RNA sequence: ACGGAAGGGCACCACCAGGAGUGGAGCCUGCGGCUUAAUUUGACCAACACGGGGAAACUCACCAGGUCCAGACACAAUAAGGAUUGACAGAUUGAGAGCUCUUUCUUGAUUUUGUGGGUGGUGGUGCAUGGCCGUUCUUAGUUGGUGGAGUGAUUUGUCUGCUUAAUUGCGAUAACGAACGAGACCUUAACCUACUAAAUAGUGGUGCUAGCAUUUGCUGGUUAUCCACUUCUUAGAGGGACUAUCGGUUUCAAGCCGAUGGAAGUUUGAGGCAAUAACAGGUCUGUGAUGCCCUUAGACGUUCUGGGCCGCACGCGCGCUACACUGACGGAGCCAGCGAGUCUAACCUUGGCCGAGAGGUCUUGGUAAUCUUGUGAAACUCCGUCGUGCUGGGGAUAGAGCAUUGUAAUUAUUGCUCUUCAACGAGGAAUUCCUAGUAAGCGCAAGUCAUCAGCUUGCGUUGAUUACGUCCCUGCCCUUUGUACACACC
C-alpha cells in the first residue's frame, strides 16, 4: 500500500503546525523548502514528508482538519 | 601481487593481528589496532583502557611486541613500530566492556552483579543503551540465559552497521563456557564521524 | 625431548640474543626461519623450559610466539655463561 | 624411520590448512585466503567482507 | 626393544671428519665406519 | 617535468576520493598538466558461503563482498613535485603507489 | 495451546486458472537395507547434489599391518670405569626401516627405567555447554514507566469499525507517554544529450592506407596517426517519485480504483539487515571454544604401505538425458553478462607449428577496464540430408586403441577415436515449483580443483499460458468462544 506512517505524518503534522503562512500546495517548492527547514537523513524520506505536507495543503484549502 | 589479493591479505594479516592482540593484550584492556601503512615503515596503533601495562617498565613490554610482530610477518628490523596511545572511551568499547567483565567473572563475581555494573557504565558513560547476554550454565541447569539491558537498542537495520559495538567472549568457567554478548547504542549525536541522528529522526527549525 | 647439545645451543643463543621467538606450528619444517634448528626442535625445547618458566607462550592462529621474562633472563645467563650486563635485545 | 615419516603433500586437500585452524575442510581459497568457511564467517568483517544485499 | 647391549670398558677411515675417534668394525670383510 | 602516475586503491571510496581531490587540488594550485582521475571500475570481489557451520538447516547462503575501488592519475611534474606528492598522500586505508 | 467452533484478513513453502514438471525408463548422486576386514560418521515441513561431503594417495575419522614420542616438568632409582643415540651388510619386513636380530663400531649427563603430574585425541556426551546456524515465523508481532480494573494470576494501554504488505494508519478510546519490530535505512537494477574526467572506454574527422566505385562515396587497418568530444562505457558529487495531476469512490479521513503524464506508479523491481520468547532442532567431525567421562606407549596421539569410504537381491529423495519432424544430423550465421588469474613460481592463456581428436611443443601478453576476452557461450537463425519405423530419437551397457593429471588411474579419474546400440513409445496413486523480463528452455563464470559436474553459488541469451482472485484443501495473523488440554490434540 501507500499508508504514510508516524514518522512521515507527525513531520509533516508540524511542519505544516509552524509553516502554514509558508510553503504553498506545490509539491516542488514543498520540497526544496522542507530541505531548508528541517534536518531530514533521506532524500526518500523528505520526499514523502514533502508529499504529505503538500497533501495537508490541499486538503486544507477544502475546509480545514484536525491536528 | 594483483591488488585484490593484495588487500584481501592486508585484511587477512589485520584480522590476525587483532586476534593476536586479543590473546596477547586480554589483561591490558586491549579495544583493538588500527594498522597504518606508510612508504618507509608500517606504525601499528593499539587501543588500550591501560597504556601503561601494554608499555611495560621502560617499554620493555611494548618492544618485545614489536620484535614478536617483525619475527611474525617476516619485515626488516626497523619497518614496524607499535604505539599504544589510548582508547577515547573505555565506556563505549564493546571489546572494552566484555573482556572487563570477562576478567571479573573470571576472579569470581555474581553474573548479574558483574553484568549490571558494566551495563551501568556504559550508560553513564554516554552510551544510548547497552545490553548484556550472559548465557550457560549459570547455575547447575539446562544452561540458560540471562539478559541485562538497559536504554534502547536499535536491532536491527543499517543503523546497526552503522553505530552498534558487538563484542562475543568466551569465559572459562570450572563447568563450562559461558558466552558474553556485549551491545552498545552508543549516541548518534556526538557521532563525530557519518550521520548523526536516526534515519527516521526529524528535527524542524523554528 | 632428545635433541643434540649444540641445537639446544643454538636455541638459547636466538632465545637470549632476541628476546622472543615465533615459531611455525610444524613438527615437521626441517629448518627453522630464523634459527639453523628443525622447528620441532625449537618448539620442544620451549616445551620444555617455558614450563620451567622463563617464557610465557601465545598461540594466535597455529604460530607460536614466545616471550623471555625476568627469570628467563636469569635462567639464560648462567646457561651460556654470560656476565650480568648482557641484557636480551627487548631491553 | 626419519626417512619414512612423510609422502608427498604437494596437492590436494592435506596439502592445505585454514591458516586459523588447520582444518582441511570447507576450505576458501578465492583470493588466496586459505582460511575455512566457519573461520571467514566468523572474521569477515575484519578481513573486510561485508553484507550489502 | 633395541636392546643397546653395555659394551662395558674397552682403525680408521675416509671423510677426515672422522678424527682419529671412528675405530673400525670387523664383522666379515667390512670397510665401513660408525659415522657412516 | 617528469611523466608519472600516480595508483589509488582502496576498499573506502571516501577516503579514496578525498586523496583523489588532494593530488587534483594540488596540481591545480601548482600549474601541472595533469590526466584527470580516472576511476576504473569498482571490483566487487564477492565470496559465497553457506550459512550454518554443519550440514543442518534449510540451505541458506550468504555472499560476504568487499569493493576495491582503484583510481589512476597520471601527470608531469619535475622531481621536487613528484616527491612532494608522494610524501604528503599518507592516509591510512588507501594504498599510492608512485610509477615513472 | 487446541477445536472435524464462529467472525475478519492473508499465503503459489495453499488452492483456483494454468505452465513446467517429478512419480514411469537409462544413468548420476545422496539415504536406507544387505554385504563386508572396513564398507567411518552426523542429519530422518525444519534429514536424504546436506555436512560447502565432486573421498585413488592426503583429506580419514573406518579396516589389515608397520614405525616414532611430538611422555613438558617439581621428584627418586640408573650416570663422569659411558645414562643414552645412530648404524653399514645380511636375516627380516610390503619397504633401501637398524622395527627386531646377527655384530661391534659411533654419541655422550641432550634420555632410559620406575612415581606423580602433564600432553594429544575427527574418542564419547549437542540431553552438560559456548559460538554460529536452522526453525517456530516472512507472518506482525513484543515490552516497560505512570495511571485505571482485579484479592490474585492477570488485564487495559496493545481497540469496535474502515484502511494497509504491515500493531500501516484514520480514528475510536481508562489510558497518557514511550521502546523494540515493520517502515524508515543500506546494497544493487533501471533514467540523467545534467556536472567532473578518461591509449587501461568510446566516437567523429585529420595523419597513413587496402579494396570497391572513381566526382570522391561505402566498408573499413592505421593499437604511439594528431585534434575535438564524452552520446554509448566507467565512477564520484548530485537529480529524479512523493502514488505527481485529474476524475470517481469513499463515514469525517486513512486510503482505494481508473486515466494522463512520466525512465520509473505492486513498498518502483530484487535483496541485506531484521524484535520478544523459544527448540533438550544441527553442530563436541571448523576452531589451540569447551566442562565432565575415556585413552595416553602394543596409543583412541601421530606417521607410513595397502584397502575401504564407490561395494549390490531391493526401497526412497534431489537430479541429468531422453522418448523425436516446434525434431535429429551437417554446413553457414556469429549474440552476452557475472567473474578468475603467476614473482619466488607456475595461474589465465593469445599466436605459430605438430595431431583426426584429445592433446603436445616454441614463444607471447597479463599481478589485470591493459592479456586470455568481444570469454566468436549455447539455445536460436538460414539452407540442405533424414521421412516416421525404438529410425539417421535415445545413448545405457561393453571391447580395442591414443593422450592428459598425478608418487601412484586396477574397482575403468577425465578426455579423444572406432565399434555394440539396452530400457525408454510422454508416464497410476500421488506430489513439487511458479504470476513478468517471472515460469520454462539455453549455456557461461566462480566454489569445491593436481585431475574429476549430471552439484551448488551467480550471471546473462530466448522468453509464454494463466490470474489480478479465494478461503475449498494445507497453513499463518487477529478477535470472540468451549475445554476435563499445560508433557499443551502426536
Ligand atoms: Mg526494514
Ligand atoms: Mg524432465
Ligand atoms: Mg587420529
Ligand atoms: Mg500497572
Ligand atoms: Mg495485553
Ligand atoms: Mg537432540
Ligand atoms: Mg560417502
Ligand atoms: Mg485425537
Ligand atoms: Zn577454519
Ligand atoms: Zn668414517
Amino acid at each position: 500500500g501507500r499508508v504514510r506512517t508516524k514518522t512521515v505524518k507527525r513531520a509533516s503534522k508540524a511542519l505544516i503546525e509552524r509553516y502554514y503562512p509558508k510553503l504553498t500546495l506545490d509539491f516542488q517548492t514543498n520540497k526544496r523548502l522542507c530541505d531548508e527547514i528541517a534536518t531530514i537523513q533521506s532524500k526518500r524520506l523528505r520526499n514523502k514528508i514533502a508529499g504529505y505536507t503538500t497533501h495537508l495543503m490541499k486538503r486544507i484549502q477544502k475546509g480545514p482538519v484536525r491536528g | 601481487i594483483s591488488k585484490k589479493r593484495k588487500l584481501v591479505a592486508d585484511g587477512v594479516f589485520y584480522a590476525e593481528l587483532n586476534e593476536f592482540f586479543t590473546r596477547e593484550l586480554a589483561e591490558e584492556g586491549y579495544s583493538g589496532v588500527e594498522v597504518r601503512v606508510t612508504p618507509t615503515k608500517t606504525e601499528v596503533i593499539i587501543r588500550a583502557t591501560r597504556t601503561q601495562d601494554v608499555l611495560g617498565e621502560n617499554g620493555r613490554r611494548i618492544n618485545e611486541l614489536t620484535l614478536l610482530v617483525q619475527k611474525r610477518f617476516k619485515y626488516a628490523p626497523g619497518t614496524i613500530v607499535l604505539y599504544a596511545e589510548r582508547v577515547q572511551d573505555r565506556g563505549l568499547s564493546a571489546v572494552a566492556q566484555a573482556e572487563s567483565m570477562k576478567f571479573k567473572l573470571l576472579n569470581g563475581l555474581a553474573i548479574r552483579r558483574a553484568a549490571y555494573g558494566v551495563v551501568r557504565y556504559v550508560m553513564e558513560s554516554g552510551a544510548k543503551g547497552c545490553e548484556v547476554v550472559v548465557s550457560g550454565k549459570l547455575r547447575a541447569a539446562r544452561a540458560k540465559a540471562m539478559k541485562f539491558a538497559d536504554g534502547f537498542l536499535i536491532h536491527s537495520g543499517q543503523p546497526v552497521n552503522d553505530f552498534i559495538d558487538t563484542a562475543t567472549r568466551h569465559v572459562l568457567m570450572r563447568q563450562g563456557v559461558l558466552g558474553i554478548k556485549v551491545k552498545i547504542m552508543r549516541d548518534p549525536a556526538k557521532s563525530r564521524t557519518g550521520p548523526k541522528a536516526l534515519p527516521d529522526a526529524v528535527t524542524i527549525i523554528e | 625431548m632428545l635433541m643434540p647439545k649444540e641445537d639446544r645451543n643454538k636455541i638459547h643463543q636466538y632465545l637470549f640474543q632476541e628476546g622472543v621467538v615465533v615459531a611455525k606450528k610444524d613438527f615437521n619444517q626441517a629448518k627453522h626461519e630464523e634459527i639453523d634448528t628443525k622447528n620441532l626442535y625449537v618448539i620442544k625445547a620451549l616445551q620444555s623450559l617455558t614450563s620451567k618458566g622463563y617464557v610465557k607462550t601465545q598461540f594466535s592462529w597455529q604460530y607460536y610466539y614466545y616471550t623471555l621474562t625476568e627469570e628467563g633472563v636469569e635462567y639464560l645467563r648462567e646457561y651460556l655463561n654470560l656476565p650480568e650486563h648482557i641484557v636480551p635485545g627487548t631491553y | 624411520e626419519n626417512v619414512w615419516f612423510s609422502h608427498p603433500r604437494r596437492y590436494g586437500k592435506g596439502s592445505r590448512q585454514c591458516r586459523v585452524c588447520s582444518s582441511h575442510t570447507g576450505l576458501i581459497r578465492k583470493y588466496g585466503l586459505n582460511i575455512c568457511r566457519q573461520c571467514f564467517r566468523e572474521k569477515a568483517n575484519d578481513i573486510g567482507f561485508n553484507k550489502f544485499r | 626393544k633395541h636392546k643397546k647391549v653395555k659394551l662395558a670398558v674397552l682403525r680408521e677411515c675416509s671423510n677426515p671428519t672422522c678424527g682419529a675417534g671412528v675405530f673400525l668394525a670387523n664383522h666379515k670383510d667390512r670397510l665401513y665406519c660408525g659415522k657412516c | 617535468i617528469i611523466k608519472i602516475r600516480i595508483t589509488l586503491t582502496s576498499t573506502k571510496v571516501k577516503q579514496l576520493e578525498n586523496v583523489s581531490s588532494n593530488i587534483v587540488k594540488n596540481a591545480e594550485q601548482h600549474n601541472l598538466v595533469k590526466k584527470g582521475p580516472v576511476r576504473l571500475p569498482t571490483k566487487v570481489l564477492k565470496i559465497s558461503t553457506r550459512k550454518t557451520p554443519n550440514g543442518e538447516g534449510s540451505k541458506t547462503w550468504e555472499t560476504y563482498e568487499m569493493r576495491i575501488h582503484k583510481r589512476y592519475i597520471d601527470l608531469e611534474a619535475p622531481v621536487q613535485i613528484v616527491k612532494r606528492i608522494t610524501q604528503i598522500t599518507i592516509e591510512p586505508g588507501v594504498d599510492v603507489e608512485v610509477v615513472v
